[PDB]
């Protein structure tokens, strides 16, 4: 039941100092720690995607590179998860992350994904994929898309483990990527062990009951992580409150 | 230390005191999400050997002890691994294959065997890594009129490959003429019934068999047997093993408020200084056990053979005992009088022989 | 070999009573499916002892050939089956065997 319904436009914005996450699960208090990891560089070019469905294939699959920074200002019900893999068909394994109002299901199977996958609302996954065979992983837990509010995620695929980091922020009367530091916290480490080179965002569409689906829009920001050395400031309570990118400018390099 | 039989008056550093570890603690996370072994070795209904049931086991803790204590077993033969090491090993996937056969055929569920069951119903490879478990099931699978719901494949064109299943009911064509679907001369239905009755001989009574096959792949192994989590002991020098992080030190109470996602703690110089207990969400200050430089304060051997021992940096309660800022001095008596320095101790304290006295 | 568990559990080695009637002829039964039984209204006599040895010789003969296919589960001729029980009846009646037990 694969149907093409979403069109997508793209613009370019500045990352500012968004995208910092905790590189490990180690408590450090009132220290300066220099770590080399896959980080989103400061003031980097981030692509802002607007996906519009009004009531042709114009929603291509994005590359994954070395990791993806995802942000959204939308409500928790419009964006409902993501798709990860290489070929996105029945010949290779793929990872499907689907959130709903009660829980999140993370599942790795051989999905035959649609070109324009979307969850239609009960909820049906027949517009996301046509078949799912040889399924090798399932993980159900509490959801990480809950309820103006900026939602930030960091996805990494390192040595068999898919790491997801998340943070929510009460933004207000400012550009969607605000100033200041909001360190993302480790949310899940998934023992997946698959090759991921491409990814795609999942949206939810409502049936119209009157142009089969209700018209809608979703805006999200995508940035790409790079191997970078960061210097993180840990305060008295162990929270990362500040960071300097070691290779951004000579002042920060001197600080590093 | 000085490689001489006569020691001149002074203080000499001779050894290093250490507090030996007394106990070992291996506290690990509260065991939960136990693999469903209570649903494979204890089902209300088993399967025929031709359509043998396979359950994949992943992302859980493998508590094989219930399997061990789940019935008296006619055979617990393990091919490739020893029955004990299982729990301390971690495999990627565990396949549990369940079926019912007759006692005489239990020997056929093994690598390198032949028969009706091995060739046409269930075949194990010659490099099989796993265990075979069988037990008697007269009270559950035998009826007096005859239990005709357990079937086996008697006729097949070719032998089965390892870990293969055939569910076909195709009429076995043993002759030259086509069968045409209808049973008739030289055309036999391949699935025959195991007519179990309670009065059969031991070799023919129904036996339930579960075959556990362990496989490792390139993926991270997520079926890791439960690691014993011993009780927690505080305020002593104990070898600690917390979530795979090992060391040796005292575990004192901590005032540090960790964030919910953090598990370990590190110093400015990247040395562990704190940890979170995985059984009870409390924070402990890991502090290494006391060590000190044992220094010996002695006058000349010409005058006397009395010695005093200074444990540098060690409080006196953790080893004529006097406490100094330099450390604990044993064998010298503090005198409130002040004299010139004869043997330097440190922090304003000096020692002399008059017995050996220590003074400011 | 020893005697099976089902032999001890299922055989009726004593006359059951007046209310339940049974054939009193000594007979060894090879039910099959590993089931071997003796129908014998045993009493206490030297005779019934020798006859019990005879019928257990019959049952041992039936047990040895059980592995064979169904239509060959018999004696090689009609004489062997009773001979292998009568040799036990011969050996058990000797003065040496009676002094041994
Ligand atoms: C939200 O997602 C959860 C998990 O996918 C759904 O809960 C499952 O519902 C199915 C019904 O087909 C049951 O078989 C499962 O046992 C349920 N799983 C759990 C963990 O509860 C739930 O129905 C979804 N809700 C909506 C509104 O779509
Ligand atoms: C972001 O990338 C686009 C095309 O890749 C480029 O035209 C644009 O100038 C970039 N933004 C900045 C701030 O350089
Ligand atoms: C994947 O599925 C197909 C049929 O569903 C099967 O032939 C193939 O062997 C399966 N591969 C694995 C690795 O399970
Ligand atoms: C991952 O997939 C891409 C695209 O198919 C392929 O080019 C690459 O070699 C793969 N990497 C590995 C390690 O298999
Ligand atoms: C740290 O914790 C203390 C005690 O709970 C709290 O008063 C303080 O606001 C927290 N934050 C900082 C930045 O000190
Ligand atoms: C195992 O089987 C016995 C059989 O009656 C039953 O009493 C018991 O509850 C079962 N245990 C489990 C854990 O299923
Ligand atoms: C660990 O198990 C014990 C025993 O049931 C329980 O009291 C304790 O609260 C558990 N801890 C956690 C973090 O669940
Ligand atoms: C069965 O025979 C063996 C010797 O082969 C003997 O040791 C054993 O006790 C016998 N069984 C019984 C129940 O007497």
């Amino acid at each position: 039941q694969c149907v093409n319904l979403i069109t997508r436009t793209q613009s370019y914005t500045n990352s500012f100092t968004r995208g910092v996450y905790y590189p490990d699960k180690v408590f450090r208090s009132s220290v300066l720690h220099s770590t080399q990891d896959l980080f989103l560089p400061f003031f980097s070019n981030v692509t802002w995607f607007h996906a519009i469905h009004v009531s042709r294939f114009d929603n291509p699959a994005l590359p994954f590179n070395d990791g993806v920074y995802f942000a959204s200002t939308e409500k928790s019900n419009i964006i409902r998860g993501w798709i990860f893999g290489t070929t996105l068909d029945s010949k290779t394994q793929s990872l499907l992350i689907v959130n709903n109002a009660t829980n999140v299901v993370i599942k790795v199977c051989e999905f035959q994904f649609c070109n324009d996958p979307f969850l239609d609302v009960m909820e049906s996954e027949f517009r996301v994929y046509s078949s799912a065979n040889n399924c090798t992983f399932e993980y159900v837990s509490q959801p990480f898309l809950m309820d103006k509010n900026l939602r930030e995620f960091v996805f990494k695929n390192i040595d068999g483990y898919f790491k997801i980091y998340s943070k929510h922020t009460p933004i207000n009367l400012e550009r969607d990527l605000p100033q200041g530091f909001s360190a993302l916290e480790p949310l899940v480490d998934l023992p997946i062990g698959i090759n991921i080179t491409r990814f795609q965002t999942l949206l939810a569409l409502h049936r119209s009951y009157l142009s089969g689906w209700t018209a809608g829009a979703a805006a999200y920001y995508v940035g790409y992580l790079q191997p970078r050395t960061f210097l993180l400031k840990y305060n008295e309570n162990g929270t990362i409150t500040d960071a300097v990118d070691c290779a951004l400018d000579p002042l920060s390099e001197t600080k590093c | 230390t000085l490689k001489s039989f006569t020691v001149e008056k002074g203080i000499y550093q001779t050894s290093n005191f250490r507090v030996q570890p007394t106990e070992s603690i291996v506290r690990f996370p509260n065991i939960t999400n136990l693999c469903p072994f209570h649903e494979v070795f204890n089902a209300t209904t088993f399967a025929s050997v031709y359509a043998w049931n396979r359950k994949r086991i992943s992302n859980c803790v493998a508590d094989y002890s219930v399997i061990y204590n789940f019935a008296p077993f006619f055979a617990f033969k393990c091919y490739g691994v020893s029955p004990t090491k299982l729990n301390d090993l971690c495999f990627t996937n565990v396949y549990a294959d369940s079926f019912v056969i007759r006692g005489n055929e239990v020997s056929q569920i093994a690598p390198g065997q032949t028969g009706n069951i091995a060739d046409y119903n269930y075949k194990l490879p010659d490099d099989f890594t796993g265990c075979v478990i069988a037990w008697n099931s007269n009270k559950l699978d035998s009826k007096p009129s005859g239990n005709y719901n357990y079937l086996y494949r008697l006729f097949r064109k070719s032998k089965l490959k390892p870990f293969e299943r055939d569910i076909s009911t195709e009429i076995y064509q043993a002759g030259n003429k086509p069968c045409n679907g209808v049973a008739g001369p030289n055309c036999y239905s391949p699935l025959q019934s195991y007519g179990f009755r309670p009065t059969y001989g031991v070799g023919h009574q129904p036996y339930r068999v579960v075959v556990l096959s362990f496989e490792l792949l390139h993926a991270p192994a997520t079926v890791c047997g439960p690691k014993k989590s011993t009780n927690l002991v505080k305020n002593k020098c104990v070898n600690f093993n917390f979530n795979g992080l090992t060391g040796t030190g005292v575990l004192t109470e901590s005032n540090k408020k960790f964030l919910p996602f953090q598990q370990f703690g590190r110093d400015i110089a990247d040395t562990t200084d704190a940890v979170r207990d995985p059984q009870t969400l409390e924070i402990l200050d890991i502090t290494p056990c006391s060590f000190g430089g044992v220094s010996v304060i002695t006058p000349g051997t010409n005058t006397s053979n009395q010695v005093a021992v200074l444990y540098q940096g060690v409080n006196c309660t953790e080893v004529n005992v006097f406490q100094t800022r330099a450390g604990c001095l044993i064998g010298a008596e503090y005198v409130n009088n002040s004299y010139e320095c004869d043997i330097p101790i440190g922090a304003g304290i000096c020692a002399s022989y008059q017995s050996i006295i220590a003074y400011t | 070999p020893n005697m099976t568990q089902g032999f001890w559990e299922n055989s009726m080695l004593t006359d059951p009573g007046n209310v339940q009637k049974a054939v009193c002829h000594p007979t060894a039964w090879d039910l099959g499916k590993g089931d071997f039984r003796i129908l014998m209204c045993t009493k206490v006599t030297m005779d019934d002892f020798l006859t019990a040895h005879h019928e257990m010789g019959h049952i041992q003969y039936d047990m040895a050939y059980a592995a064979q296919p169904f239509l060959l589960r018999n004696g090689a001729n009609e004489g062997f089956h009773e001979a292998v029980g009568e040799i036990m009846s011969l050996s058990a009646a000797t003065p040496k065997h009676l002094k041994s037990i």
